[PDB]
């Protein structure tokens, strides 16, 4: 029922919201994400040089 | 052993690397031949008893 088309004609709007958050300051650390981690089950590890 | 693997193969490969390094050093340092042949390098010249 289009009656006014000013403020209340189409109720249930999205409030001008988007589904993506913007971190204004860069806080990523590609170093660790690049260096892959390896699993160890035991606790008697040993490496050679 | 755990990392050593054993006592024979590890030591052998280590000594192989060592002799390779020593070989490269001896080749790149600079030294002239000194084998006692006295111009008999060619002309096979069997050991010439006495």
């Amino acid at each position: 029922n289009p009656t006014l088309f000013v403020s209340y004609d189409q109720n249930g709007k999205k409030l001008s919201f988007a589904n993506w958050i913007s971190v204004l300051s860069p806080q990523d650390t590609p170093f660790v994400s690049m260096t892959g981690k390896e699993s160890i089950n035991q606790t008697i590890f040993s490496w050679q040089t | 052993n755990y990392g050593r693997g054993r006592e024979l193969m590890y030591q052998l490969e280590k000594k192989g690397k060592e002799i390779k390094r020593d070989l490269e050093k001896i080749l790149l340092s600079g030294q002239a031949r000194t084998d006692v042949l006295a111009d008999q390098y060619l002309t096979n010249s069997a050991a010439d008893p006495a």
